[PDB]
């Protein structure tokens, strides 16, 4: 299992130049989503690239 | 200009150009995780100097410094917070020091900089004067201080611990403003309503960024009714935040404020929906809620009735507890558990002081409506008497909060109606609140006696409801000449256990003996009854003492240091001393002794003018054994029915002056140091000095003429009297005699004078004798007296 | 309450020169009875003195 | 006559009555709360000798001793005890001592006296000689022996601190037995089947009451097969133990001894009810619960198969009382209800309950918890091995305070058992469960190492657990142990060292650990565990511990010698000792002792004289914890997804060693040094020079040569001789005389005109004769007067 530093040093691997995604809305105040997401999907169980590289912006 | 509602950067240095053309920007402002491979071409933007909310920076490869890219940032506001944090800078690379030198005030939060090995100039800048609690900053894992060693080109002000320059970086010192009082360019003050940095001191409309509020370009600490605060920084009509491009997935107006949602019993008005009329959160897919910061306290802010979980894991912070009750004292029920864990920094947990029902509709495992763990600090419920709690099903926990008193736990457990459903396996005494005891039972310090150094106590005989339950005290004593006691277990001053038998089978009153005592001392001592709780059964508080302050008997103190004797006049001997290092007890007044001391037998008689845990336990465990073997026995055996010496008092200065001062003399004198006591202790001991005056003679001549008698063949005979008062003594009389001028050396002793009056020398030549007399002592040769003229007839 | 020495010593207190009850049977082996019967009765909750003296011998 | 099957007595000091007519008492004799007012008349009972259970003494008022009532009792069997007691003496008052001096022996349990203000003479007697496990006794509470001050008018034998006498009270000491072998009257060993005391030796129908058994007078080992065992002590006939007024509420015979009852499958034969049939099953349906305390509580257990109730265990106290245990609960396989277990410090392992292998837990304790430990001090490893099997039915487990008890195994019994969907981190927790002490963990591998006289550097291998984040500090400790028997728990007082290293940083090689300020030379015992958070419980994670290493360290030069003494013996022969360096500093192989000859005085040569506390670390892990989800949180929050030379010697054997060339008086450099084993390397010790001046002599210290004179120009006495050579020291006053007939005048010839020209010169002095009266004199004093030496001026 891979947590800590190391996510966004692997996240840099497999990204590089292409750039990571957000899901930029405009919106207004806090109804707009919230602040688990990643420590659950990388941190309590091994992530493969499969599952990680989907966080890079196309 | 403004720019909303937000700004991020990422992976893209020339997304900097969306920061081009707006001098504020509303919503977060993220910058994270740029590469740089892209040209750094420093880009300025002295437009942009106050955000509302936190300011992110997260890996930006290839930047140098803040001043480059965020010349004339002032404040920021911090209104929506992150984590705690309203300026987070973390794992900085090539960002060897911070350029933020405009900055001047952040409201909300707390700085966080952390994980950067190639930043300094931190402990450098203070930030008590920019932010408004600094007690809540985070700045660890950067650059070591002594493998930085920064300088400055800004005054010294005391950083906690020393003054010190305050400096931004190489080039630049921070800004401040002089004693006076906001601040202009130039150290003057500024318009009340202004904030940071002004154009034009005294001003509404020249204000960079002022305070409390905005508005068209003018300030005010409340914007007329026409206009209604914006994330509490602007104001803005109707006509502005009813077309706003709200996207919540328009706002409304309270109290001539208008947000995004209503509370509950207010909804948008029919036909006049940018209006709310009187007439509720909770996820309900998450089902819980947990609460780290208050950025998770403030999504819940406005919460009337919360269908889920509550998780409270409040790590560290100041008194947070303020915004806590704030943004999440207004639920009032919430569905399922409340549990709460390494929550540290809840002193206590009234926060949530319109909390009135726990449905606890679906529990923990094994029905826990409630829950406790690790809470280093939660040192009081809130379960007061103006507190009601009702919890509707589900048990209850509690475990290892080393504060919490277990009278707390069980008052709350009665009020909110779950005894039936408790268990000592559930809510323990072993580790909750083991660390602090807030009452016990009385025990009243019978009588006290003391001594010098020596001390016995004696209380009333406790006895616990089973009387074999050891009763066994431990005294603990402390030297604190104050009042600020802290109660807890020793060693470096704090408190020193001693531990005293049980009352053996003589029942009168237990006592306590302490010698080895420092005199005079305020000792802070009290007893504490520790006795086995046997069973489980609950309960059983202990007893306590009284904290009891008492000051031992006075002693003898020491003998004075800085003791030395110096003489400047005659009839004025000056001797000083200094208070003991051990005084024992309030000094009142010296007295102070002097003795003329006799001359010396040998120049004068011979003359010469010619309870470590382990054994606590396996304590604990002997004493239940004794109990359990005497139960069964009492079980098994009965069965039912079917020269004299002066003296003076001074005690005010230091230097006391003695008379009769005669040149060269060797004087004895001692010292006592006599305490406030001293009717009947007397007084201190004998601190004796010797000394000797000063030398002098002056003219000690013979007092009358040195006659000259002749005898048989001619011979140098003397008479003369003996001066009263030499240097001390006469040693060695420097007379002369020659065959017309004495000019060889003559030593008239006073063994022939004491004798017959002058030597002797048969057979001399005659001639004319002019005397070089020179009065002499054992100082040396003394005064040359003129020639005189007493002669052989020649 | 009361337990232990105060018991005997009550105990001792009440009978005196009457004597305690012992309910002799000659029986063999362990099967006779067995060896709570008092600290329940007195050491748990306060025993008085009618429910105490009945361990007396008549 | 034997009594059974036991006697009581109350109330009444009378009653003794009934222990008239019976030597022998088979069960438990009690004598308790008997008045004062019937007065002592000295109720000797020389008839009772043995007993077999417990005998209980409880506030006997107005009894002064137990010689007096008991006189020839001499061992108590202990058959049936009473709470690991098999006598015990309680609350006694005007009992000043104790009077059992004809006891021998006790096979079963252990004394206990207690609370009794009168009595002594128990630090006198040693108890290991009488009864077989002491450490099972209980002494406490009696006078103290600074207020007894005993004195006795029976040898002297150290019990673990000292020898003294022992004896039984001011009268008479207790009796023991020659080394050589039983034990009878007057020094001599009996047979074999006997015990304690016998009349006659080598006897089987002697014994005042014999081991192992007892039969018609005689004694055997194993009794015939006519006979049956009773109570462990007796043999009876068919008839004895079937007529029996047993009064349960007769005996059956399995293995060819009668008792009470059979063992499950085992029933009363059909028209033989006194004899048994193959085709217990315990436990009251009342109480249910079986509290367990002492083998008193548990031997009314054994015989049973199933236990239809709760079990309770707690035992306090004891020595390896398993062992018994293992004997009355070794035989239940099935319990009803749940299994509690509190304070039962005595169980080092739960062994000793094998045949469990069910729990029904058919009726719980509260929350429905069918199994439940509580502060079991020592409970340091249960039962759940490979061995063994083991189900509970239903209800939940809990697990708390056991500070031995490690969290592997108890998860190792939670998954044999099949509960493991029923617990939880609140019942079985690891902050209290055996913090103490910890079997398995992770292995920690020592990458390398260095060492130096005084540092030590070590490295290990980088342990990364599944979260690289948390916070993997290293503890180092070290103890100087000059042994392999180590204990591995937390320092203070000699146990250990804490050393704190910090983790390795973004450097990712090997973190090391740096020691300095180390005695040289010796076998220190380092090893270093992984301190590590772990957020949510989820259980488990074991840490990591290393190997115990063991490190010599580099060595360096030895300190002085002591003892350093110097001595002379003879000419040539001067002897100096010294002893081994307080700090050797390494293995000694061999001295280098030098000596150097020193020139004298220069002052006589030139001017010739002849005329880390919890607080910061909980504050540490709570640190650590909050950088750990803090930046969780961050990377959670940013992403989102996409839709005069000198004389050397080598002598080490001994101590002392002599030296040669010793010119009387010539002060030396004898200077010692200890070399070690690495002295080509290292060197030696400390200078340790010793100026040592050897023995007086003179020999022929008088002139060596004729004393010859010379006159002059009006009469003046001139010498001429030349000089000793080895002279006491140095010549100082050369006694000689002068005189008109005889020389009665000292002649002081100093050495100094003697040098210059050879002797004095006294012009114009008076003639006549001399006879010289020569001291050869030295700086030690006047010298050896020679003889009248006739040289003389003319008369």
């Amino acid at each position: 299992t891979l947590c800590g530093a190391e996510l966004v040093d692997a996240l840099q691997f497999v990204c590089g130049d292409r750039g990571f995604y957000f899901n930029k809305p405009t919106g207004y105040g806090s109804s707009s989503r919230r602040a688990t997401g990643i420590v659950d999907e990388c941190c309590f169980r091994s992530c493969d690239l499969r599952r990680l590289e989907m966080y890079c912006a196309p | 200009e403004i720019c909303g509602p937000g700004i991020d950067i990422r992976n893209d240095y020339q997304q900097l150009k969306r920061l081009e053309n707006c001098t504020v920007i509303e919503g977060f402002l993220h910058i994270l995780l740029i590469s740089k491979a892209e040209d750094y071409r420093s880009y300025r933007f002295p437009k942009l100097t106050v955000i509302t909310e936190y300011l992110l920076l997260f890996r930006v490869a290839g930047l140098e410094s803040l001043g480059d890219l965020f010349p004339n940032l002032t404040v920021i506001r911090g209104w929506k917070l992150f984590y705690n944090y309203a300026l987070v800078i973390f794992e900085m690379t090539n960002l060897k020091d911070i350029g933020l030198y405009n900055l001047r005030n952040i409201t909300r939060g707390a700085i966080r900089i952390e994980k950067n090995a190639d930043l300094c100039y931190l402990s450098t800048i203070d930030w008590s004067l920019i932010l408004d609690a600094v007690s809540n900053n985070y700045i660890v894992g950067n650059k070591p201080p002594k493998e930085c060693g920064d300088l400055c080109p800004c005054e010294k002000t005391t950083i906690n611990n020393e003054y010190n320059y305050r400096c931004w970086t190489t080039n630049r010192c921070q800004k401040m403003c002089p004693s006076v009082c906001a601040c202009t360019e130039n150290n003057e003050c500024c318009h009340p309503e202004c904030l940071g940095s002004c154009h034009t001191p005294d001003d509404n409309t020249t204000c960079v960024a002022c305070r409390h509020y905005y508005y068209k370009g003018v300030c005010v600490p409340a914007c007329p009714p026409g206009t209604y605060r914006f994330e509490g920084w602007r104001c803005v009509d109707r006509d502005f935040c009813a077309n706003i491009p709200n996207a919540e997935s328009g706002f409304v107006i309270h109290d001539d404020e208008c947000m995004q949602e209503c509370p509950s019993g207010f909804i948008r008005n029919s036909t006049q929906s940018m209006y709310c009329i009187p007439c509720v959160c909770g996820d309900e897919e998450k089902k819980t809620k947990t609460i780290d910061s208050v950025t998770s306290a403030q999504m819940l802010q406005g919460c009337t009735i919360l269908k889920g979980n509550l998780l409270i894991n409040i790590r560290r912070g100041n008194n947070i507890a303020s915004e806590l009750e704030n943004f999440m004292g207004l639920i009032e029920v919430v569905t399922g558990y409340v549990k709460i864990r390494h929550s540290h920094a809840l002193v206590s947990l009234s926060f949530l002081k319109n909390l009135r029902l726990i449905l606890g509709e679906e529990q923990l495992e094994g029905n826990y409506s409630f829950y406790v763990l690790d809470n280093q600090n939660l040192q009081q419920l809130w379960d007061w008497n103006h507190r009601n709690l009702t919890v509707r099903s589900g048990k209850m926990y509690f475990a290892f909060n080393p504060k919490l008193c277990v009278s707390e736990i069980y008052r709350m457990e009665e009020v909110t109606g779950t005894k039936g459903r408790q268990s000592k396996g559930d809510i323990n005494t072993r580790n909750n609140g083991e660390r602090a005891s807030c009452e016990s039972d009385v025990l009243r310090f019978t009588s006290t006696t003391t001594w010098k150094n020596r001390i016995i106590i004696t209380w009333h005989r406790y006895r616990p409801p089973d009387y074999r339950d050891l009763i066994s005290f431990t005294v603990y004593y402390k030297e604190a000449p104050f009042k600020n006691v802290t109660e807890y277990d020793c060693g470096s001053n704090s408190w020193n256990m001693v531990d005293v038998d049980l009352p053996p089978n003589k029942e009168g009153e237990p006592g306590i003996l302490l010698h080895g005592l420092k005199p005079w001392t305020q000792y802070a001592v009290y007893v504490k009854a520790v006795t086995l709780t046997m069973v489980e059964n609950d309960h059983i508080r202990g007893a306590k003492s009284e904290i009891l302050y008492i000051r031992t008997n006075a002693s003898v103190p020491s003998i004075p240091l800085d003791v030395l004797s110096a003489s400047n006049s005659s009839s004025q001997l000056i001797v000083k001393w200094n208070p003991p290092t051990l005084p024992n007890g309030n000094l009142s007044y010296y007295i102070v002794r002097w003795q003329r001391q006799p001359q010396d037998g040998y120049l004068y008689r011979h003359n010469y003018c010619s309870k470590t845990e382990a054994e606590k336990q396996a304590e604990k465990e002997e004493a239940e054994y004794r109990k359990v073997f005497e139960n069964f026995l009492h079980n098994s055996i009965f069965v039912p029915r079917p020269y004299p010496f002066f003296e003076s008092r001074v005690d005010n200065k230091e230097r006391t002056v003695i008379s009769n001062l005669r040149p060269f003399t060797l004087y004895r004198i001692d010292i006592h140091s006599c305490n406030h006591e001293a009717e009947k202790l007397g007084c201190s001991a004998s601190n004796f000095v010797f000394a000797r005056t000063m030398p002098a003679e002056g003219a000690d001549d013979i007092p009358g003429p040195v006659t000259w008698e002749p005898r048989p063949e001619n011979s140098i005979f003397l008479k003369w009297p003996e001066p009263e008062n030499p240097n001390g003594l006469i040693l060695m009389y420097e007379i002369k005699y020659g065959s017309q001028v004495e000019d060889q050396r003559e030593c008239v002793s006073r063994q022939e004078y004491r004798k017959y009056g002058g030597a002797k020398l048969n057979r001399l030549n005659p001639g004319n004798y002019t005397a070089r007399i020179q009065a002499t002592s054992l100082s040396g040769n003394g005064s040359w007296t003129d020639p005189v003229f007493f002669y052989v007839p020649a």
